């Protein structure tokens, strides 16, 4: 079955780096590419980046060039790195699929949730 | 059993109707392009 | 040149369909930039209910039903009894990126 896995352990200091994963089953990255949303306590969901089917990242351009995203095509992981981290960062992280071969454009799943919290 | 949407100058372009022709598809037939 | 709204506010009786518009920054929003809904569960749980600017998700109910009602992008859905409590966002394709609508709650009855 089509599914999403993330896992990390998510609790974080101030100004120290973790890395979060995400880990997919039931379709390959060539056919797809992966969208990465971010849920703070409350607040509405943002756009944090995507990773192109075929090579090739993008990131939020507010976002800081200051971290990167990694992935792996034979053994399907999914890899995010945020290198320093500031209290306004604590939040729950989200991974997905984007088909934007299929005619069903837009983003098709999404991951089952890690809270990040600041101290 | 009819129902009238009331269209103003004050009406918003949403709210206001923009007029819609479609066209159906031998007697009509495309210009011959001539050249010299 | 960002912004991008919901009105939060959604109660409908079961029996009689609503419309919740949300609206970008660019006025009338077109195809050209796509649309997406997706419903967020109490529990932390996403679906994608609209793509395309017309087109229904897979696996969500054909009763969902969005379309580029007016001259922004909408949602409507008929009206249930116990599966529409739940928050609905809006999503527009800026050329660069994707921004996410503010939520509406839907309380029905």
């Amino acid at each position: 079955q089509v599914q999403l896995k993330q896992s990390g352990p998510g609790l974080v200091a101030p100004s120290q780096s973790l890395s979060i994963t995400c880990t997919v089953s039931g379709f390959s990255l060539i056919n797809y590419a992966i969208s990465w949303v971010r849920q703070p306590p409350g607040k509405g969901l943002e756009w944090l980046g995507v990773i192109w089917t075929g090579g090739g990242t993008n990131y939020n351009s507010a976002l800081k060039s200051r971290l990167s995203i990694s992935k792996d095509n034979s053994k399907s992981q999914v890899f995010l790195k945020m290198n320093s981290l500031q209290t306004d960062d604590t939040a729950r992280y989200y991974c997905a699929r984007k088909d934007y071969y299929g005619r069903y454009y837009g983003m098709d799943y999404w991951g089952q949730g890690t809270s990040v919290t600041v101290s | 059993p009819l129902q009238s949407y009331g269209f103003q100058p004050t009406n918003g372009v949403g709210y206001q109707p923009y007029r819609v022709v479609v066209l159906s598809f031998a007697t009509v037939c495309g210009p011959k392009k001539s050249t010299n | 040149q960002a912004v991008v709204t919901q009105e939060s506010a959604l109660t409908t009786s079961p029996g009689e369909t609503v419309t919740l518009t949300c609206r970008s920054s660019t006025g009338a929003v077109t195809t050209s930039n796509y649309a997406n809904w997706v419903q967020e569960k109490p529990d932390h749980l996403f679906t994608g209910l609209i793509g395309g600017t017309n087109n229904r998700a897979p696996g969500v109910p054909a009763r969902f039903s969005g379309s580029l009602i007016g001259d922004k992008a909408a949602l409507t859905i008929t009206g249930a009894q116990t599966e529409d409590e739940a928050i609905y966002f809006c999503a527009l394709w800026y050329n660069n990126h994707w921004v996410f609508g503010g939520g509406t709650k839907l309380t029905v009855l």
